[PDB]
């Protein structure tokens, strides 16, 4: 398998699924092997990835060769722990010798060509390399975006890789967005909108209700119709109160129901639900605005900003998602991923 | 030594693509029968329970129901389910290509060719043929009458491979009708299809309006001129006051009966604010209890109970309301306008049906045929002539059919080949080989002389006459700028990129590892 | 010198669907004409049924060959269609497939087989058109001459002379017969009870309940005034949770007091009205009536009729004019329904039985009450019955008639034959064979009676071929005489609907090449 | 850029033969040289033996990959072209299949790596000749040398002061050391008793039989004149069906007469040829003794031997020089061997011999006769001795004699390996890995003596490459010294007969690419 012209690896798991991969650390994943040096030399797959994520199969081969060598030479009477000594010695002298044959490569953003040089080496091997340029062009970038450089950390929370099914490879790109597998409820209201103050909120559009058990008692019908007038009072501030700061769009963590929906709607006032916690973080980060719980203290300065929001309908379908794109400074980017194959 | 499972096992030789070959094959000849106008439906049977019955004829749905066993036959499932997803037709040239490549992938590598020096060349065919078949695509839309008659066309085209064909003169332009309602709108929801049997195929129609399968409250009015519509998505059930935690606790049954009167009040006040938008019909998402609607039949309106979120969307889409909610204020987004709502009788059932909507941007096909598997196959035949027909609206670019592009693009791929050197240029004739092997199987399933025909093709081809292909009717080489073959430009370039891609996914696996079962 | 066509599956796939469909038609050949008799069907559970109806027939026998459940389901279309001819259709299916058959064995394509079948069909339309004559409503003559024609192969033709004609007024008095273009059979409510015999069957223009009188006081009511309820006589509770709490000892006597005058207020607001038969829909999660309600109904002297399902409240105030209620607030005389006379009968200790007769008001819906010894015959009765009423529903549907008793179909096969005589080419041979497998009715009609199939077949064709149309095999008289005069006629719409609906799903049957198992 | 060989089914196949290979050639590797110990093979049946044979290592240990099959069977065809080194041979072999899996592995021909080792043997068969020695028959000191050497890796070890000088007798009693060029060794019959120990193994230049005297009255005889007899002394008998009649009273008496007379008178014609003692041949079909013949023959002062072999009568004319009787006028004293003494010994109560010693013509043939406790012992003495034998035998065959102890195939490693550094190509690697493919010899040689392998290796190769030949592995010293001064040689041909079938062995088997598996 290594090598640009090595050859893929298909494997089907207990259940009947097909991944047809290259990665050593993967392909090592799914073969399950009941004797106990194939599980660590699995494990040394694994773990070579997780601390790198390149050379996984270079690392097992190395140790299988390794391996052969010393039962050559213990063919001849010598001791394993003299050839341990020995492997552990030549490893100093090799790992001395590639310290002092190595060379640097600048990191900045204003010139990206070494960075997609060793980014499109990675590529190669892979099926991938069908383009080999373009995707090893986003896959820098979406890098040094994300990257805080000051602390040499990169946090790849803040990158979310999604593929669907349909079009092309050629159609991987990089948002400097978030995506999401939602969609503006209501289907009245526009599917897309311009430069948007958004309102990132996490309470849901329903009447209030505390968490510890309570019990209101109702007495007269007078105290029902006062029930009624609290109910709808309550829609009509919360409404309100979301359009008083200005916002062009609302997004809400928990949904809410046809009470709140047609509000938003009759105020021109879009708005999704249901969006999940970590896409609700990846919203904040990228549009710049703040998480609120509530919406008594949402406040003109707690919206964040979006170049425009859109829906997508991905082909004959009808799996819309949502699109936000062109912030003004997005800490956190999309990689989206597009083929004729699940597998691929 | 043995080290994996019990049940678990390894190929890692000419063995495991020997399978993978095999099973790709398999599915391109289970495909096989099903292309062309001439081509032949098959019956699916289920074993298990049920025992499900279609009768079908494209391959995506073919290959979904039957349950594959080796891993390639379920990249070519995944391959025809995802290009039907994508475009919706060509799944079964998709299939039947990819096979036909990965076959001249096995005779290749039986002449000893690493699989790497096939996929370059490969690759370099596939660039060259989607630049040709680029090069050669034909556009409208500026026009209105052309384009009119090219969607006709693809319309006939994608329709005439199936049962429909039968009727094929009466069909496609009642698709491209439907499609005309759309506006624009890549909304293939707001199409719907209702089949009932009874009756000849011939009897399918578009309507000129709507048609809803829901029932009339009791006192409410069966029939209405000059339709006010107002379109809800409210409870009109109990009606919690959606407090949790709210309960009458109360020391006398007086009590009781008056905060029941007061619900009941509020109901009734729910339904004057209903009532004050100034409506004669309402059509409500959910239930409608027996209060609102003794309401609505006192007040003389008309009230719709269960129409579901793809009723009442499509109902907003062909009489322009709005889904509303909360009545507090009337003078905001307004109703829907039609000028009939009778009730109409399709063979024992009543649907009601809005005549003279304000929009077309909705409308319902009837299908009636003699058999409940009829039904079935006109109605996903149907579907896939429906979705060609809004991507080619989308997307204008046409390009001939019947072999006509890809022998164009075959004949691009072995002249690319002539100028290549090495063991490249045996992989892309191989390649111009399966591609041009589509036009064969058309012949073939046909009954013609595939042989001459492609023979035929091919000199027409090189020659120069770049609109030459199969007149099947009566058998010949014929031209498609004359006769009027037409496709989909999207169709042919995604049947293309995914066959060839689901190509060389296959073919660089030389170990396959199957787990033990659970 | 051709297409050497490797593949044999194909052809052995065509057979065994051809003789599949054979064998379902063979199966219930000798059920067909009046001298058919009915098939037993028993069910995996101990449920028996004698069964005469081709839908009925095919449906309980649970076959298992695809070309089978496609005659099924051709059966099942046909009836809804029409609702007579359901075994003819299948029998004419099956047959020209046998036909069908030799003409694959002859070296034919099966496309060209579909295209001369559809030919042969388009001729044969128009052949029944021509053929038929006009008829006309408010002819009772004729339409009793249907029914009966459609009730001579039941088991209750002894009792069509007191079965046809309350069959056809029915439908005379649910629609009217001036500006109608369809009937509906869902307010023809078929009521079916144990006991007595076949000749006991009645008519009724009035409301039949199988429910009971809950106060057994009062068992007639003359002149009533029926007023359906749709809340619940019993202690008030709301629909949020409801409570009440008791501190004192007083309080216990409050409780009992205040629901007691809750329950004696509705009653009166009740019995004010005018109200002397009240109806309680069946409620769920509310007890409809309390023993103390009922006992205040019982003391203001009034009949109580409690538990009538939600899906009947349409048809009741269809039936009696009256409207349903919610809210005791909006109970009035004015919307109250009345009627002549309410009887509760007990049937002979067979059963009891309520009768609403003599509505005041207009009602568009009669219901029959049909009686048998056992319940066999009483189920074969209901399904004759219905039978008749789809034969009316024909007639009323387009307005064509055309005689019976194998004469359409032999005239035909006459026309059609001759038509393909002047069809030169391999379309012929499949025109004759179409024409010549619609002589399987009246060979069926003549074997099933205990006449010679040959020379009746014969005969009849020497009489169609003189010009001597309208006429057929007479069991009567025991040979071929002319029908009309013997008043046997049949829709038109049942020959056509059966002929196309037979030809299309033959052409569907014949586009199948290959059957896998998923 | 060439061809892809898309099939790996004959790479898998090669690899799992020199796999299986390997393991039978290290299986075994513990049981070489003189500190290797022999292994206990306890077959299906109630069946057990102690053997440090090669062969018969492998014989019994019933294998079942075919390469195993092959090894087995080169094993046993060196037996029969050597008779010793029939372990090195089978080590050789896997050790270097060992070798070219490494150079499978590095992307060359199998035809490639087959031809390099046929012309890596045909240098070192050279090799091999030079660093040889001519050797001289009639020379007790090589022959007792090679026969000790050869009889050190045994159990028979302690003995080899007893059973050296005789298994050079042995072979020296049987051919003129003038002009043999072979030896015949179906001549020197191993007879087996339980009982005593093996220090009482003897050598006898006369007859050994293990039949027991018809009568117990003379057991020794002393001037013996042995005849032997393949005529049957019983009531007369024709070869068709035979039928006596009696119809009087007289028939009987004179019936049983005339069969009286005429065995008296067999016996008097045999007695008076001056026979002294007799021997029976073995038939079936007739008794060759009956009552009354034994009878009169013990009347008479005989010694009478019965159920004689068939198969031995040319062993016992032979040896004692008596030839086969078939016909009474044909039995006289021209044609009846003669012996100094004919004796029934008894072993000390475990049985009983007869033994003819002083035979007055001394036929090229001799006997030996072992002595154990149990019987594994036995029949491992029997191995050892038939091994020193087939020594001697190929040292008679060809006279040529090389140093032991893992010289010669060390310094045919050295020789090969600059041999290799003078090929530079493809058949490089391949030469080179032939040269240090036996090095397995030395190294084992080394590790079952406990000495370090790596550090013997090392000093034996240094000490061959300045030029100090004949140096090997001593155990006795525990070092490493020069080895004809320790008395420890072989014969060339084993060496090289051991070297030439190894390399077509594994010519052979490195032609395999596929096994099918017939019904
Ligand atoms: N009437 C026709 N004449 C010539 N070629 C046709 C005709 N209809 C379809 N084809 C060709 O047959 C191929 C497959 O058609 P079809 O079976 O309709 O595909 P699908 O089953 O995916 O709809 C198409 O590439 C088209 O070029
Ligand atoms: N009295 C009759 N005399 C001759 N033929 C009849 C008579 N009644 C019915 N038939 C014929 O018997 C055929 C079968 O009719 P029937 O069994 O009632 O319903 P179905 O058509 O569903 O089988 C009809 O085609 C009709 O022409
Ligand atoms: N006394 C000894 N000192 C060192 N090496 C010896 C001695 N005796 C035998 N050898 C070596 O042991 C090797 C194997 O001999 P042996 O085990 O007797 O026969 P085989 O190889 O048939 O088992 C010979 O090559 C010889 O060089
Ligand atoms: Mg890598
Ligand atoms: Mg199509
Ligand atoms: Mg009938
Ligand atoms: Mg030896």
């Amino acid at each position: 398998s290594l090598g640009p012209n090595g050859l893929d690896k298909m494997m089907v798991d207990k259940d009947g699924d097909v991944t047809v991969t290259n990665d050593g650390a993967t392909i090592l994943s799914m073969m399950d092997v009941d004797h106990q040096i194939a599980k660590l030399m699995v494990e040394l797959s694994k773990s070579q990835d997780d601390e790198i994520g390149d050379g996984t199969t270079g690392v097992v081969v190395l140790a299988g060769a390794l391996l052969e060598e010393a039962e050559q030479l213990l063919d001849r009477g010598i001791h394993p722990i003299r050839i341990a000594d020995g492997y552990e010695q030549a490893a100093r002298v090799a790992i001395e010798h590639l310290d002092k044959i190595s060379d640097s490569v600048l990191v900045d953003i204003k010139d990206t060509e070494p960075l997609i040089q060793t980014a499109k080496t990675t590529l190669g091997s892979k099926v991938v390399n069908s383009c080999h340029r373009q995707m090893a062009e986003i896959a820098v970038n979406a890098v040094l975006t994300v990257a805080d450089m000051e602390r040499r950390d990169v946090d790849f929370e803040l990158i979310k890789v999604e593929g669907k099914v349909g079009g092309r490879l050629e159609d991987t790109k990089l948002i400097k967005g978030v995506i999401v597998d939602k969609d503006f409820s209501h289907p009245q209201m526009p599917k897309k909108v311009e430069d948007a103050k958004i309102a990132i909120l996490t309470c849901p559009f329903e009447p209030p209700k505390p968490k510890t058990k309570h019990k209101l008692d109702v007495t007269s019908v007078e105290d029902y119709k006062a029930l009624q007038k609290y109910e709808k009072e309550k829609f009509e501030e919360m409404i309100q109160q979301i359009k008083e700061t200005g916002a062009n769009l609302a997004i809400c963590q928990w949904g809410f129901d046809d009470e709140a929906n047609h509000l938003l709607l009759q105020n021109n006032l879009p708005a999704v639900r249901w969006v999940g916690g970590p896409e609700i973080e990846l919203i904040a980060i990228a549009t710049g605005g703040r998480i609120v719980p509530r919406f008594s203290e949402l406040t003109a300065e707690k919206l964040g900003f979006a170049g425009l929001v859109q829906e997508i309908s991905f082909g004959t379908t009808k799996d819309k998602m949502l699109v936000i794109e062109q912030c003004k400074n997005s800490r956190a980017v999309t990689i989206f991923i597009r083929g004729g194959n699940k597998m691929i | 030594v043995n080290i994996f499972k019990a049940g678990a096992d390894e190929e890692r030789a000419e063995t495991a693509r020997l399978t993978s070959f095999i099973g790709a094959i398999a599915i391109g000849d289970l495909v096989k029968s099903t292309l062309g106008p001439k081509g032949m439906d098959k019956i699916l049977l289920s074993s298990g329970r049920d025992a499900s019955l279609m009768v079908t004829n494209d391959g995506a749905t073919i290959l979904k129901n039957i349950g594959v066993d080796n891993p390639a036959a379920k990249v070519l499932v995944d391959m025809s389910r995802v290009q039907d997803d994508e475009v919706g037709d060509g799944t079964t040239s998709v299939t039947v290509l990819a096979a036909e490549l990965l076959r001249e992938a096995e005779s290749l590598i039986a002449k000893k060719i690493h699989p790497q020096t096939i996929i370059a060349g490969w690759r370099e065919a596939t660039k060259a043929a989607r630049e040709a078949l680029l090069s050669s695509a034909v556009d409208h839309g500026s026009d209105e009458v052309k384009f009119r008659q090219d969607l006709m066309n693809i319309a006939g085209t994608t329709l005439s491979s199936k049962l429909l064909t039968h009727h094929k003169d009466h069909f496609t332009k009642l698709a491209v009708e439907a499609v005309l309602r759309l506006k624009g709108s890549g909304n293939l929801e707001a199409i719907h299809i209702i089949k009932k049997l009874g009756g000849s195929l011939a009897d399918s129609y578009l309507d000129e309006g709507f048609l809803l399968d829901k029932k009339i409250g009791v006192n409410q009015p069966k029939r209405i001129e000059n339709a006010k519509i107002l379109i809800a998505n409210t409870g009109m059930d109990t009606d919690k006051i959606k407090i949790f935690g709210s309960r009458v606790r109360v020391d006398s049954t007086a009590k009781v009966a008056e905060i029941e009167h007061a619900e009941k009040e509020k109901m009734k006040e729910k339904v004057e604010r209903i009532l004050k938008h100034g409506i004669n019909c309402f059509i409500n998402r959910q239930l409608i209890y027996n209060y609102p609607e003794q309401l609505f039949g006192a007040a003389g309106v008309m009230a719709i109970e269960h129409a579901d979120f793809a009723g009442v969307e499509r109902l907003a889409l062909v009489t322009g309301g709005e889904i509303a909610s909360t009545f507090d204020h009337p003078e905001l987004v307004k109703l829907g306008s039609c000028k009939l709502i009778e009730e109409v009788m399709i063979g024992e059932d009543k649907l009601i049906h809005f005549s003279g909507v304000a929009l077309g941007e909705a409308c319902t096909i009837v299908l009636r045929g003699a058999t409940q598997q009829i039904l079935d196959e006109a109605e996903r035949s149907l579907h896939d002539a429906l979705c060609v027909l809004a991507q080619t609206v989308k997307d204008s670019r046409t390009v001939y059919g019947g072999g006509c592009s890809e022998m164009l693009m075959a004949h691009a791929v072995t002249q690319l080949a002539n100028r290549t050197p090495g063991k490249e240029a045996v992989a892309m004739e191989s390649y111009a080989k399966a591609l041009r092997m589509l036009p064969t199987i058309i012949a073939d399933n046909a009954g013609y002389d595939s042989a001459d025909l492609v023979a035929q093709l091919r000199a027409a081809h090189s020659e120069g006459n770049t609109t030459a292909g199969l007149d099947m009717r009566e058998g010949t080489i014929g031209d498609m700028a004359i006769l009027g073959i037409t496709e989909s430009f999207q169709v042919k370039r995604q049947v293309l990129l995914s066959a060839a891609e689901a190509a060389e996914v296959i073919l660089r696996v030389d170990n396959i590892i199957k787990a033990a079962p659970r | 010198k051709g297409a050497y066509q490797d593949r044999d599956k194909p052809a052995q796939i065509r057979f065994s669907n051809i003789s599949a469909a054979k064998a379902v038609a063979d199966a219930i050949r000798t059920s067909l004409g009046p001298k058919g008799m009915d098939k037993m069907i028993q069910d995996g559970k101990g449920d028996v049924t004698i069964t005469n109806d081709g839908a009925t027939i095919l449906k309980q026998m649970q076959v298992l060959h695809p070309a089978a459940r496609m005659l099924v389901e051709l059966s099942k279309a046909q009836d809804i269609e029409a609702g007579d001819g359901t075994t003819s259709v299948v029998i004419i299916a099956g047959s020209l497939l046998d036909s069908c058959t030799k003409l694959l064995q002859k070296g034919i394509h099966p496309t060209i087989i579909s295209e001369s079948f559809q030919k042969a069909l388009e001729k044969g339309i128009e052949i029944l058109t021509d053929m038929s004559r006009p008829v006309e409503l408010s002819d009772r003559e004729t339409l009793l001459n249907s029914a009966t024609t459609s009730l001579n192969s039941k088991v209750v033709s002894q009792y069509s002379s007191l079965l046809s004609p309350m069959s056809v007024n029915a439908v005379m008095k649910v629609i009217d017969p001036a500006t109608a273009t369809s009937v509906d059979l869902r307010d023809i409510k078929i009521v079916k009870k144990l006991g007595g015999t076949i000749d006991d069957c009645e008519l009724v223009e009035g409301l039949v309940l199988t429910q009971k009188v809950s106060n057994s006081g009062i068992t007639r009511v003359e002149k009533a005034k029926i007023g359906l309820i749709q809340f619940c006589l019993s202690a008030p509770k709301t629909d949020m949770d409801n409570q009440i709490v008791v501190s004192d000892y007083a309080q216990m006597d409050r409780v009992l007091r205040e629901e007691r005058a809750y329950i004696l207020n509705l009653v009166k607001q009740i019995k004010k009205t005018g109200c002397n038969v009240l109806l309680i829909q069946k409620s769920i999660l509310r007890d409809a009536l309390s023993d103390l309600a009922l006992h205040f109904l019982n003391k203001m002297k009034i009949m109580v009729i409690k538990d009538i399902e939600r899906e009947d409240i349409e048809f009741i105030c269809k039936t009696i004019g009256t409207k349903p209620v919610a809210h005791i607030d909006q109970f009035t005389a004015d919307m109250l329904g009345s009627a002549e006379l309410a009887e509760e009968v007990n049937l002979n200790g067979s059963g009891k039985l309520l009768k609403i007769t003599g509505c005041a008001s207009p009602g568009k819906t009669v219901t029959i009450v049909v009686r048998g010894s056992n319940k066999l015959v009483i189920e074969e009765a209901e399904r004759s019955i219905h039978d008749a009423l789809c034969v009316i529903r024909c007639l009323v549907k387009k307005r064509a008639l055309i005689a019976g008793g194998g004469a359409p179909e032999i005239e035909l096969a006459l026309r059609l034959t001759e038509y393909s005589r002047t069809l030169s080419g391999m379309e012929s041979y499949c025109v004759r064979a179409f024409a010549d497998a619609m002589e399987v009715i009246p060979s069926t009609l003549a074997e099933n009676a205990g006449l010679n199939p040959i020379s009746t077949v014969t005969e009849l064709r020497n009489r169609h071929a003189q010009g001597e149309k309208t006429a057929g095999i007479n069991v009567r008289k025991g040979g071929i005489s002319n029908i009309l005069e013997e008043l046997v006629v049949q829709p038109l719409l049942v020959s056509v609907s059966a002929l196309t609906l037979a030809t299309e799903t033959v052409r569907s049957i014949l586009k199948i090449d290959d059957v896998v198992n998923t």
